[PDB]
């Protein structure tokens, strides 16, 4: 059941099913480096807006 | 809230973690600078602590799948007596392509029902990804235009501010 | 108030400046320290070293499980494998030239399906095929990981035009309202 | 998709399945195994018996 | 990584709470850009405006 | 208006050329999961008589 576990961590993530679960971290971590890579954008959206 | 007392303690603090040997250029002691820079080492310490994270998940995982790997093979020749270097030329060839096919499918399970949807997936995703970017490209040409036009009218408009100064 | 960098705020103060300048070769455009990436880089280095030989184990087992399988569907058909509970040095024999045959199985199956031009195809280009398709699935993900990493700059592209384009709006209505007001309105 | 989920309903169990075929055909024969070994003990005792 | 600097370790960690976690960044990534889609089309009506 | 039309067409055309694919991939995927509910009877039975 942690297998269904990581799977369903995979999706949530963005990971096709059944890929490397070990790349789980550096993809989900690099999703965080693209999420530090859209809240500033939005300020460049918003304070010269 | 951090006053600006601590954020410049935070930030002389900050640069002789990141210079090092480095030398330190002098700032001018605005609130601005003090305030952008704060913001920036606030979130690299973040993602150098998640970094880490990473690494010594890599390394950990690495030593996993040594184990693993030790494990299954001690049971292949406890169980079928087999080892790889059992198989012919053809099939550890075989084995070879599977082994670098699921290299590039960065996939766990080797059965061909795992293999069916991420191929299938595979193929798909390739096309997905440049589907969906003709519509930037079709859109840049009414911001090209309108900011041509703009551009062409600003120069004239500048003219004419000047033939309305001389009327 | 720019809160964000501005080129007002770049020329407010060159020294703060030329200090993100030496930034840009420890903060790169993800933000990770250069030593940091190349540490995950030598960390992904024995991740790889290791995974070749656990994916080399790893097949193995798995088609010698297939095959054994694929005899169990056989002992229900009339050739009976009884001989493999029974032998264990003639199993074997049979073992490794099985195991590469259900990996040719394996191979010429999948084939069959990943391509219509594969389909049909004879034994010997199926088998160059299987050998050469771990590099088509590389040039396949990176081709497809191409255009999500590109579409980031061409999106900055946009909005930066897109703001130029509010500053061009900006001159030419300070410009006309110049030529109304001051110029028609109470002068003329 | 509704015939992806389909198949994906096989494949998600089809692993399961074969681990229950595994496990259960081994915890099968080691009562065998266990038959023979206390045969062995039965005719190691029914000797001197 | 998941859950960062916002929160420490919980005393009880389930596969069913990193899930959530999971979600929650993938929500957070979906809302950011959205707004980013959002912020330049209201923008761009300025700009037409303009 | 037309070269759009094709290209849909034939990503249609594709599309029917995988959907019988994929109706022979659920066929061996069905196959080889009764194959394993079979295989699970010899367990049962060696559980038993055994």
């Amino acid at each position: 059941p942690r297998g269904s576990s990581f799977i369903a961590l995979s999706h949530k993530l963005g990971l096709p099913p059944g890929k490397a679960s070990e790349l789980l971290l550096p993809a989900a971590a690099s999703l965080r480096q693209d999420l530090l890579l859209l809240q500033d954008q939005r300020s460049l959206w918003c304070w010269d807006l | 809230m951090e006053p600006q007392e601590e954020r410049e303690t935070q930030v002389a603090a900050w640069l002789k973690k990141i210079f090092g040997d480095h030398p330190i250029p002098q700032y001018e002691v605005n609130p601005r600078t003090t305030e952008i820079l704060h913001h920036l080492s606030e979130r690299n310490r973040v993602r150098d602590r998640d970094v880490y994270l990473v690494i010594e998940d890599l390394k950990q995982k690495a030593s996993e799948y040594e184990s693993e790997a030790k494990y299954l093979q001690d049971l292949l020749m406890e169980s079928v007596n087999f080892s790889p270097a059992n198989l012919s030329s053809t099939g550890s060839r075989y084995l070879n392509a599977l082994v670098d096919s699921a290299v590039a499918l960065e996939t766990k399970d080797t059965s061909l029902a795992s293999f069916i949807p991420a191929v299938n997936d595979l193929t798909s995703d390739l096309f997905r990804t440049k589907s969906k970017s003709e519509e930037i490209k079709i859109e840049l040409e009414k911001l090209e235009k309108n900011l041509t036009a703009t551009l062409v009218l600003e120069k004239c408009l500048q003219e004419d501010v000047k033939k309305a100064e001389l009327h | 108030p720019p809160c964000n960098l501005s080129k007002e705020d770049l020329l407010q103060n060159p020294y703060f400046s030329k200090l993100l300048l030496n930034l840009s070769q420890h903060v790169d455009e993800s933000g990770l320290s250069l030593t940091l990436a190349k540490e995950q880089a030598q960390a992904w280095k024995e991740v790889r070293l290791h995974k070749t030989t656990w994916l080399r184990s790893e097949i193995l087992h798995r088609v010698i499980q297939e095959l054994l399988v694929d005899y169990y569907v056989k002992i229900q058909d009339t050739n009976v494998t009884s001989e493999d509970k029974k032998d264990f040095v003639w199993m074997r024999a049979r073992l490794q030239q099985e195991v590469e045959e259900q990996l040719k199985k394996k191979c010429f199956t999948l084939l069959c399906y990943y391509d219509p031009n594969s389909d049909a195809d004879s034994e010997t280009v199926k088998a160059a095929k299987v050998w050469k398709l771990a590099e088509v699935l590389v040039g396949e993900q990176q081709q497809c990981q191409d255009a999500k990493s590109q579409q980031k700059e061409q999106m900055l592209l946009l909005e930066k035009k897109s703001a130029a384009y509010s500053q061009v709006l900006l001159r030419c209505l300070t410009l006309l309202q110049r030529l109304l007001q001051e110029h028609r309105l109470k002068t003329q | 998709e509704l015939m992806e989920r389909d198949t994906e309903a096989q494949d998600t169990a089809m692993e399961q399945a074969r681990q229950h075929t595994q496990d259960t055909q081994r915890r099968a024969l080691l009562l065998r195994a266990q038959a023979g070994a206390m045969r062995r003990q039965q005719h190691t005792l029914r000797d001197p018996m | 990584v998941l859950e960062g600097e916002n929160k420490k370790k919980e005393l009880f960690l389930t596969h069913g709470n990193l899930e959530e976690v999971a979600e929650k960044l993938k929500q957070n990534i979906s809302l950011v850009q959205d707004q980013l889609a959002v912020s330049a089309q209201e923008h761009s009506f300025f700009l037409s405006k303009r | 208006l037309e070269d759009e039309v094709q290209t849909l067409l034939k990503l249609k055309n594709l599309k029917i050329q995988r959907r019988n694919k994929c109706q022979l991939m659920a066929s061996v995927t069905s196959h080889k999961s009764l194959r394993l509910n079979a295989k699970e009877e010899e367990a049962t039975k060696k559980l038993k008589q055994s």
